């Protein structure tokens, strides 16, 4: 019952002929599966590691100038050098100035003069890089057995550590049997390319050739002991004022700047170890050996008992802590629904199949009702307990809520949400195929452009399809002014 | 630019006496300067951790403060368990490095 | 890095929140609006060269803000 | 309590490089500086470079880039010095402080160690 | 941050060079041709928009060059 | 600011974000605009630091 209350969650009922269901796990968002005749168990993504850090391209963020020196040759007799110019750790620009009698020259001239520093490193800021073998998933598993106090508890369940050399992993469950994972890593990022950029005590996500194109001298990223920096010239400007000599200064500390910098990376946690969160990653569920305990159980008969208080989660379902009262430890639990006093029946019990365990304390059972005001009943006889409720909101509202929420999956999730919650159905792959080669096309455009740029291109689109004149009209209206106007409205987040 | 203090005596009966740290425009002028005694031969211990705060030293006989280029410290009550020699270091912010002075020899009768 | 060319817009985003959303969603759009308000000037010239520049409304209008747009953001 | 140990104090030749530890214990290591001031007898002592446990790079005092080299680790707190050449100049004992990353704080030495003692000679 | 928004033109003459002439002269230049060789995908656009939006050469030509400024700048 | 100077115009001296204070020294200033510099980050839902 670790899904209960997560404002992420999304219901994924279904099988196929061999019963396996694929599902897409978002960081921080968790999905129930429910079948016709196997236990809906709960699936949350936690801790995507990694280990064995490949360090390239160490950064410099604050410099430090020692040893400056200058060099000046008179007018007209060729540029002014100095020994100390070609070692790597000098930085060196010559201006000209103008020299006269009253500086020693032979005649009034415009001359050269370098002038060179000596350029420190200072407080590195390292960027690495992670082999793609290291990446390490983990999947909890939690099963949805009513206990005292299981309700949203995230230490319960059952951890599958899933690599790409164990792509394939068992789940024993207690008394359920093994949940088959069928996994796809290669997929999850575009990890062959991310940088894992440490600062003093934080570290983030970026891409590579953005990282590459960080405007500051970078070094060899190796572990030496003394680095050589290269494009020195961008921390360290040179003073010229009106032409009479040349002073250096070493410009500050560009961290207030990187940090503004980096405004739409995501985060990490770097303790010892980096178990780098936001990550995404499909697995094939495989329903192939669950089974529902006490299915054999005998259906008691007595009266039950609400002990905590009815109280409905987002979007749509209801939570019971009952107690049974009476002598069947192995007692079935009881259900039906009867809205305007009908035999209807309608709604489902989002619980597989509730059973108490234990007389001694309860088991809770959780349930969705329909919209219409609807009774619930418990137990059997005059004094079974009767639940009233009544839901808010219309089958349309509902269906309006779950476009809404497939349309963020699928901007976010890119390609794979057509993955998610899939059969196998070949309308569905063809669907995915199709999305797959029109959103690549559709982000080769856009790659780089930010939320308000975005929004203009789409109201600027969608009015160049509005006035046309030729059938064209209604494709580029639709398709690109609809898609350029929800990634706008939902991005940078 | 470089600080440079001088060594001076004193003794024992209790008076007055200023170590005066002279600097430049980049150094001390616009720094919290630091004060340090060391007893000889061992570790240093810190005097003033601030410009004009002392962290657990003599208190109350040990102040002091600077003024635009030139830092002092103010020592009353002297006696003979104050024989130590007395450092004044500022960071430098334009040679980024703090700049330590050459020492003072306070001596006391 | 310099602080003028943001990490944004790279596509690779997830459920989780970015480093710096709530105000790098304005931070660029807020400048662009202090600098007009500070400076009207360019606004004159941004209406003559969008209005003589051959003109229909829409023509007129995207010029019109584009060149309004790009002075500021790219100084 | 907050303390240096600085091993102990040994003496080498010339032309061979001398390794001096210094470990800090009963804080977190990695917010605060180390700074590994000389002291030469009977001289004034002058400071040399930082070196943030965390993240940080040598930053020497100009006199000595070059001339010596820092290093540190994390996981056991400690922040290693070394002298890549030994000439007759470098006699003396050189020290360990705790330093703040405080712009006034730079120069705010709070603790230091015993001294770790080295001199040059044949 | 602050780092945006510098005060280049704020018209305060002098006769001795700013503070960084020599980088300010064309860090917006090289944020752009940077962000072109980066991303090559905002050009089609750009030419798209250009030749479905400009009447004439002139139109056209202005329209593909605000685009193709605007955009890196606005990133 | 640190041992380097320069001459700003002032109407641009107040419009760049950051925090300002009276500039009394008067050695607890009370910073205007604290939420410009700080910068508060919620994950997912839950905690927020
Ligand atoms: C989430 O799961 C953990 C793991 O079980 C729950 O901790 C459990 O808490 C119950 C209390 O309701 C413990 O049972 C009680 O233990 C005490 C002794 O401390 C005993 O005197 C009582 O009679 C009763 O048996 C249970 O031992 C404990 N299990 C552990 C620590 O492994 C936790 O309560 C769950 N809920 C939350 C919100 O964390
Ligand atoms: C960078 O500049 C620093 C100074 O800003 C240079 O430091 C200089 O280093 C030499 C040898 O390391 C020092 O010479 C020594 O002077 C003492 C004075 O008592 C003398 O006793 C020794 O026998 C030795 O000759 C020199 O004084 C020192 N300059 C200072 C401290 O101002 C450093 O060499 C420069 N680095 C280069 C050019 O690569």
């Amino acid at each position: 019952m670790r899904c209960v209350g997560v404002g992420n969650r999304d219901f994924v009922e279904g099988l196929s002929g061999a019963t396996w269901v694929d599902v897409v796990l978002e960081h921080g968002g968790c999905v129930t599966t429910m079948a016709k005749n196997k236990p809906t168990l709960d699936i949350e993504l936690q801790k995507t590691e990694a280990t064995q850090l490949a360090t390239l391209r160490k950064l410099c963020i604050e410099g430090k100038i020692t040893n400056i020196t200058t060099d000046s040759r008179c007018p007209t007799q060729g540029e002014a050098v100095l020994p100390e110019e070609q070692d790597q750790n000098y930085v060196c620009k010559h201006t000209y100035v103008d020299r006269g009698w009253g500086n020693g020259c032979g005649l009034f001239g415009k001359g050269s003069l370098v002038t060179c520093a000596k350029f420190q490193c200072l407080e590195p800021i390292e960027g690495k890089v992670v082999q793609y073998e290291n990446l390490k998933y983990t999947v909890i598993i939690t099963v949805h057995t009513g206990d005292q106090h299981q309700v949203g508890n995230e230490t319960q369940g059952v951890t599958a550590e899933i690599t790409p050399q164990a792509s394939t992993t068992e789940a024993i469950l207690p008394e359920y049997g093994t949940l088959g994972l069928e996994c796809s890593p290669r997929t999850g990022l575009d990890f062959n390319e991310m940088i894992l950029l440490t600062m003093k005590n934080k570290a983030w996500m970026v891409h590579r050739q953005w990282f590459f194109d960080l405007p500051l001298p970078w070094a060899s990223g190796a572990t030496t002991e003394t680095p050589t920096w290269n494009r020195k010239e961008l921390l360290v400007t040179f003073k010229n004022a009106h032409a009479k000599k040349q002073e250096v200064v070493v410009l500050g500390s560009q961290e207030g700047a990187m940090h503004t910098a980096l405004t739409g990376a995501t985060e990490i946690q770097n303790s010892g170890g980096t178990s780098i969160f936001a990550g995404h990653l499909k697995c094939r569920l495989k329903m192939d050996k669950l089974e529902l305990k006490g299915m054999s159980y005998a259906m008691c008969t007595n009266t039950f008992v609400l002990k905590k208080e009815v109280s409905e989660t987002q979007h749509g379902t209801i939570l019971i802590k009952v107690e049974y009262k009476g002598e069947d430890a192995p007692c079935k639990i009881p259900f039906s629904t009867e809205d305007g006093q009908g035999k209807a029946h309608n709604g489902r019990l989002i619980t597989a199949n509730p059973v108490v365990t234990k007389k001694e304390e309860p088991v809770n059972i959780e349930a969705e009702p329909p919209f219409g005001e609807s009774n619930i009943v418990i137990g059997i006889g005059d004094n079974a307990l009767k639940i009233n409720w009544y839901k808010k909101g219309s089958s349309i509202g509902k269906m309006f809520e779950a476009t809404a929420r497939g349309a963020r999956r699928m901007a976010i999730l890119g390609d794979t949400a057509w993955d998610f919650g899939s059969v196998g159905g070949v309308l569905n792959s063809l669907g995915k195929m199709v999305h797959q080669i029109f959103g690549s096309a559709y982000t080769a455009l856009f790659s780089g452009v930010s939320w308000v740029m975005k929004i203009g291109i789409g109201v600027l689109l969608t009015w160049i399809g509005l006035n046309s004149k030729n059938t064209s009209m209604s494709f580029s209206c639709i398709a690109i002014g609809i898609i350029t106007l929800y990634l706008g409205a939902v991005v940078q987040a | 630019s470089v600080l440079t203090q001088p060594p001076s005596a004193s003794g024992t009966p209790g008076q007055r006496v200023t170590i005066s740290c002279s600097g430049g425009s980049s150094n001390i002028a616009i720094n919290t300067v630091n004060w340090y005694q060391q007893v000889p031969g061992t570790a240093p211990k810190l005097l003033m951790y601030s410009n004009n705060q002392r962290p657990s030293g003599v208190p109350d006989r040990f102040s002091g403060s600077k003024s635009g280029t030139s830092a002092s410290l103010a020592i009353s009550g002297l006696q003979s368990e104050d024989e130590a020699d007395y450092y004044c270091a500022t960071w430098d912010d334009s040679l980024k490095d703090v700049l330590f002075g050459g020492g003072t020899k306070l001596t006391v009768l | 890095s310099v602080a003028l060319a943001p990490h944004v817009g790279m596509g690779l985003d997830t459920r989780t929140q970015t480093w710096m959303s709530a105000e790098g969603a304005w931070r660029q759009v807020e400048k662009v609006e202090t600098w007009a308000l500070r400076h009207p000037g360019f606004t004159i010239l941004a209406l003559f060269l969008a209005h003589y520049i051959g003109t229909s409304l829409t023509q007129k209008v995207v010029i019109f803000i584009l060149l309004m747009l790009v002075t500021p953001s790219m100084t | 309590q907050v303390q240096l140990v600085q091993s102990g104090a040994e003496v080498k030749k010339p032309g061979a490089p001398v390794k001096v530890s210094c470990e800090a214990s009963g804080y977190t290591f990695t917010d605060y500086f180390i700074h590994w001031v000389r002291q030469a007898p009977g001289q004034g002592l002058e400071w040399m470079g930082w070196i943030n446990p965390i993240s940080g790079g040598t930053n020497y005092h100009p006199r000595f880039h070059g001339g010596v080299t820092m290093t540190r680790d994390t996981s056991m707190k400690v922040a290693y010095m070394e002298l890549k050449r030994l000439t007759s100049d470098d006699t003396a004992v050189y020290f360990c402080a705790r330093g703040r990353d405080f712009r006034g704080g730079y120069s705010q030495l709070d603790y230091w160690g015993q001294g770790t003692l080295v001199t040059v000679s044949s």
